[PDB]
């Protein structure tokens, strides 16, 4: 097996996925398919499928286009917030872990209250008082400090606490701060937001306490340019700073379409991975917006191949993963029509790669991932699904076990493929095509069999026994091993009452018989074998019979004129035996009948034949 | 013989390779016969399975019968401890670790050698990637050699675009490049390598030292190999900027 701890416990998790979409049940929480395993493995994955749910966990328009819902202000907005609101839970978790030594610690005392964990978290983070710090302190710590972590946190009534306390000390920053809790989307109203950023702007652009810097530019959304490293020393706390300070519809001002591409552009993966961690790449990619980037890059890393692929089927059965168009392009482009700052995922490349891996000894979990792909086809019309499985069986020969056996009793024991379409008359066909294009037709036989296409079986079956008709059938011969076959489907297509054209079902069957004729003349049984070739009516015994015979070799199928010259000798050596044992002439007359057929026929070895017909005619007299 | 094993089809590619190279071309319909039945081994220089939980509890709760693809063994006390130490010391799936000491048992190599059954396995281990990165530059070499038939030289060529750097050829045509693969390869050989030498040099302050011995010599050895088919690559025209930057920040980050 091929499929790795993770890899495969993920194949089982789509599995049931697909089992529920193949009976039609409830369609299930991919995401929540996918984290079931990441709890599995270390916290480094588990934090990434909770990034991935709630960045997805937005209300979208069903049956809508991508590109549409990923273009509209109206979701890209609700993205920033659900980020942001990932950004102050996740960094809520540090400040957990950072007062108590581990998370079941924290919880068996009971979670306190963001105000009281926030103030056990700066007699950590700041043991000693800074110097430069401003308007006071509440209960034994900066004003300001509360009001950062707290926001942080997203914890704004406990930050408005804070500021009920200090209400001489503050100023006019309550009002303020008061109506920023209130309004939505995080934003002031104009009116109110223009006499803070200009009160900033005044005497506080510079000033000793970073706290009262970093509040006031994240209510305002101002001094973009500014990255208050002062106090936004994390990526987290980087993007979200920054997602505080986005804006929509000139100067300091910042919008997510200049954020997410001034990010990767200007500072790019190198800048992000140069301490060798892929996911903090990753995370700036994904809380930005940026999923076709995130899912490409993280499908580079070798050890992250599985949760990139799985990460952009969430994004492709939530219709918010834009494909690519072209299957020839690059696994990651932007499409000349489009604006530059959205980029687009080459998905069908996506799974072909992952796919090709575990594809030649793990064919059942292959199916599942290329069933993603039925949605699409190619430039030629072929179902991306069909294709897959036909190319996924003339590769890994397993007939058997994903097209199902068709027993030589009559039954077909439907294949793994069964499950995803009931019409599989074409890939057999498709497979059986190919394979009988490589000139593999006892395979092609046995696969056009299956389908129950018995014009091609009977064709490639007319080929196959030709060759062998004048053979010795030995044990384990090519002969047995091909009459058998034959006989098999002679059975089975008339018990279910199967033919072909007459021109191909016509030779078939008297293939069979002359096999028997064979049978019966290398055994000695010479009456029995003179009996069947005279019921045939191929080769004339009596002289009137000649004219009629003679015309019907003209439009009787090669392969069995290929094999009148060994129905001619032996017939002859029949007859020739049971002359050594009135009858005389009878067997005379017929010697003489054989010849002037042969003599009026031209096929194969008629000079070796002809003659030595004559011979034995005349050692007769 | 004709049914062989991984390592048994590396071997007997490397002698072949050396012939076209020596100017032997007897086994030219031989050669194209190997590079179709290695075209998932080629597509991936070096990648090692990560150690998954689900068989370490599994191969130990029933260490009983033992299913590989479509052949079946039994499992014994002797054997399945080998299974566990060869993961412990490499960091390999189970299952695959599993396929490895499998082919010395049917080999008999543990005679030829007289060594025990699990370090076998780490030695066959190593000799499928040093075949397997070795076998690339012969391809590359032959490929570029003016004093064979034009014709010939060619073939290599194209073969070498979509066997090794997984491009198509002209007549036909998600994936990741050639160079971030090779570039993640070198870097797994120099944490192998590193960690080789903390936990060597901790029980170290017997009978393997000529085993660790050969088996920095083959890691060395692929190392060389995969430089050479970085710098064979480099030398067509297939890189970029970012893999130059990439380059001179790892040079600046010696040590």
């Amino acid at each position: 097996s091929s499929l790795d701890n993770i890899e495969m416990a993920y194949a089982r998790q789509i599995y049931i996925y697909n089992e529920k979409i193949v009976n039609g049940h409830l369609q299930p929480n991919l995401v929540d398919l996918c984290a079931s395993v990441a709890e599995l493995d270390d916290k480094s994955i588990s934090d990434m499928w909770t990034m991935v749910k709630q960045m997805t966990d937005v209300l979208l328009t069903p049956a809508t286009d991508a590109l549409k819902n990923r273009s509209s202000v109206e979701v890209r907005m609700e993205f920033v917030r659900q980020a942001l609101a990932y950004l102050e839970q996740s960094y809520k978790n540090y400040t957990l872990v950072t007062v108590f030594g581990n998370l079941h610690q924290a919880q068996l005392g009971g979670v306190p209250g963001t105000y009281q964990l926030v103030r056990s978290f700066l007699n950590i983070k700041l043991p000693a008082p800074l110097p430069g710090l401003q308007d006071g302190e509440v209960e034994g710590h900066p004003v300001w400090a509360l009001i950062y972590y707290c926001m942080r946190c997203g914890d704004l009534l406990a930050a408005s606490q804070v500021v009920n306390r200090a209400q001489h000390q503050l100023g006019e920053f309550k009002t303020w701060f008061q109506e920023y809790m209130n309004s939505k989307d995080r934003r002031l109203s104009p009116a109110t937001e223009n006499k803070l950023r200009l009160h900033y702007r005044r005497a506080l652009r510079n000033n000793t306490d970073p706290y009262k810097r970093a509040v006031y530019c994240i209510i305002g959304r101002c001094d973009v340019t500014d990255n208050q490293s002062e106090v936004a020393d994390k990526t987290e706390d980087y993007l979200w700073l920054k997602l505080n300070q986005v804006c929509f519809d000139p100067q300091d001002r910042l919008t997510l379409s200049q954020f997410q591409k001034q990010l990767l552009e200007d500072y790019g993966e190198s800048h992000f991975t140069v301490n060798q961690q892929p996911f903090l790449y990753f995370q700036v990619l994904f809380l930005t917006a940026q999923f076709e980037a995130a899912v490409a890059f993280l499908f580079r890393m070798e050890r992250l191949r599985c949760h990139a692929v799985h990460v952009a089927l969430v994004l492709f059965e939530l219709k918010l993963l834009l494909k690519s168009s072209g299957q020839s392009a690059q696994l990651l482009s932007h499409e000349p029509g489009d604006p530059p700052c959205l980029r687009r995922l080459n998905f069908v490349r996506l799974l072909m790669l992952y796919t090709r891996k575990f594809e030649s000894t793990d064919p059942r979990e292959a199916l599942q991932y290329f069933y993603f792909l039925r949605d699409e086809k190619d430039s030629q019309g072929e179902n991306m699904f069909l294709r897959c499985v036909s190319e996924l069986v003339i590769e890994s020969r397993e007939f058997d076990m994903i097209l199902g056996k068709l027993e030589n009793d009559g039954s077909r024991k439907p294949g793994v493929i069964d499950k995803f379409t009931s019409d599989t008359k074409p890939i057999i066909n498709k497979v059986a095509s190919v394979a009988e294009n490589k000139g593999l037709f006892e395979e092609a036989a046995k696969l056009y069999d299956l389908a129950k296409n018995a014009d091609k079986v009977l064709e490639l079956m007319n080929k196959l026994l030709s060759p062998v008709v004048p053979q010795i059938s030995a044990p384990q011969s090519n002969k047995e091993r091909l009459k058998n076959m034959a006989l098999s489907i002679a059975e089975r297509y008339r018990a279910q009452g199967i033919s072909a054209n007459k021109f191909v079902d016509s030779t078939f069957y008297l293939l069979l018989d002359l096999i028997t004729f064979f049978d019966e003349y290398h055994s000695g049984h010479i009456d029995r074998a003179f009996d069947i070739i005279e019921r045939l009516k191929l080769v004339p015994l009596n002289q009137e019979s000649v004219e009629e015979r003679v015309a019907a070799f003209r439009n009787f199928s090669d392969e069995i004129r290929h094999n009148l010259s060994e129905v001619l000798l032996a017939t002859m050596n029949i007859l020739f035996t049971q002359f050594k044992r009135d009858r005389d002439s009878q067997l005379r007359s017929q010697a003489r009948t054989l010849i002037t057929f042969a003599g009026m026929i031209p096929y194969r070895t008629s000079g070796d034949t002809n003659a030595r017909l004559v011979q034995m005619e005349v050692l007769m007299n | 013989m004709t049914d062989l094993r991984k390592l048994e089809a590396l071997q007997a590619l490397h002698a072949e390779l050396v012939a076209v190279r020596q100017h032997r071309f007897e086994g030219l319909q031989v050669l194209e016969t190997l590079l179709e039945e290695q075209t998932d081994a080629f597509k991936a220089l070096i990648a090692k399975p990560a150690r998954d939980t689900k068989d370490r509890e599994a191969l130990g709760k029933e260490p009983k019968k033992l299913k590989i693809g479509e052949e079946e063994y039994s499992l014994n006390e002797d054997f399945v401890n080998d299974c566990l130490k060869l993961a412990d010391e490499l960091d390999l799936n189970e299952k695959e670790s599993a396929r490895i000491l499998i082919d010395c048992d049917a080999e008999g190599d543990v005679e030829t050698q007289s060594r025990p059954l699990w370090e076998c396995g780490v030695i066959r281990f190593h000799q499928e990637r040093k075949y397997l990165l070795d076998c690339m530059r012969l391809i590359l070499e032959i490929a570029a050699d003016e004093d064979i038939d034009a014709g010939l030289q060619e073939s290599f060529g194209v073969a070498a675009e979509d066997k090794i750097f997984g491009i198509p050829p002209p007549w036909e045509r998600q994936v990741k490049k050639f160079i971030p693969r090779c570039m993640e390869a070198m870097k797994g050989v120099r944490s192998m390598l590193q960690c080789m030498a903390d936990k060597a040099n901790a029980r170290n302050m017997l009978d393997n030292q000529e085993t660790l011995d050969f088996s920095r010599l083959s890691l060395v050895e692929q190392h060389e190999c995969l430089a050479s088919i970085l710098h064979a690559a480099v030398q067509r025209h297939h890189a970029t900027i970012a893999d130059f930057q990439d380059f001179i920040k790892i040079l600046r980050k010696w040590d």
